[PDB]
């Protein structure tokens, strides 16, 4: 999916 | 020109070395029995596998030991804790990926989803040789044989990765081959889903002229080995497309095996 539906690899990728 | 593609493989092998802690250089002394390390403890059959279960990496609200009265459910544990810290390391690796960190944010999503597993099966080739694989960071060294005679599903999780590996690790590449190579598999400009996929090629484009350099300099008297090389990228997508179909097995006929959060959130609509 999208930003939407990966909290976690989202936060992976923040600094 | 050929400077900068020089210096770009130079800052992504800095990066895998900062990235990922068992390289294949260390792997491969480890397997070679070139270390002073003592050996790893091998694990091939039902009793050595209690005999060293304590040298698996797991940390949980109880040991390994008492996580299933079956061995293959440990195994199966055991190897997603280890799959989690894989996709943080990867992760880490991909951020230094020049451009990478300045694509729309919702692309860098879709590119980590689908090219981590990928990654994964590719450095696991080098933690295996034809008879089996480093576990927990060298510590240990499960038989291909054992793996092999695991219940099934279990039992027939691993055999293709290690076909894929002897017949990968027969290129010969190195860690600094390993770094371009890797990035490129993430910078996949066909993944469904991408939003802006322009930017994406001209990154997988330049990081290719970069591989292809790389493997001239480095393998001068391997014929066509780039071109070699490039066809494993598909063979690293059966890889995913079968190991989907049997954790659909799993989730299906074993009782509750959930998996990690990190997981879920990969595979959720994937493909
Ligand atoms: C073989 N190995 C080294 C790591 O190998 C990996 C092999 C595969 C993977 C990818 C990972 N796979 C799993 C994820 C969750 C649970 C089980 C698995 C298995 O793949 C599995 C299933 C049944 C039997 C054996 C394996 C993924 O899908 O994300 C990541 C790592 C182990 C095994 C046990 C403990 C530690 N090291």
């Amino acid at each position: 999916g999208n930003t939407k539906n990966h909290p976690m690899l989202m936060n992976l990728l923040k600094d | 020109e050929s400077a900068d593609l020089r210096a770009l493989a130079k800052h992504l092998y800095d990066s895998y070395i900062k990235s990922f802690p068992l390289t294949k250089a260390k792997a491969r002394a480890i397997l070679t029995g070139k270390t002073t390390d003592k050996s790893p403890f091998v694990i091939y059959d039902m009793n050595s596998l209690m005999m060293g279960e304590d040298k698996i990496k797991f940390k949980h609200i109880t040991p390994l030991q008492e996580q299933s009265k079956e061995v293959a459910i440990r195994i199966f544990q055991g190897c997603q804790f280890r799959s989690v810290e894989a996709v943080q390391e990867i992760t880490e690796y991909a951020k230094s990926i020049p451009g990478f960190v300045n694509l729309d944010l919702n692309d860098q999503v879709t590119l980590l989803k689908y090219g981590v597993h990928e990654i994964i099966y590719t450095m696991l080739a080098s933690l295996m040789n034809k008879d089996g694989v480093l576990i927990s960071e060298g510590q240990g060294f499960m038989t291909r044989e054992f793996l092999k005679s695991l219940r099934k599903p279990f039992g027939d999780f691993m055999e293709p990765k290690f076909e894929f590996a002897v017949k990968f690790n027969a290129l010969e590449l190195d860690d600094s081959d390993l770094a371009i190579f890797i990035a490129v598999i993430i910078l996949s400009g066909d993944r469904p889903g991408l939003l802006n996929v322009k930017p994406i090629e001209d990154i997988q484009d330049n990081l290719l002229q970069a591989l292809e350099l790389q493997l001239k300099l480095n393998h001068p008297e391997s014929s066509q080995l780039f071109a070699k090389l490039l066809q494993k990228m598909t063979d690293l997508r059966q890889i995913v497309t079968e190991h989907v179909q049997l954790l659909q097995v799993i989730k299906k006929t074993e009782t509750d095996m959930s998996l990690h959060p990190l997981l879920q959130e990969i595979y959720k609509d994937l493909y």
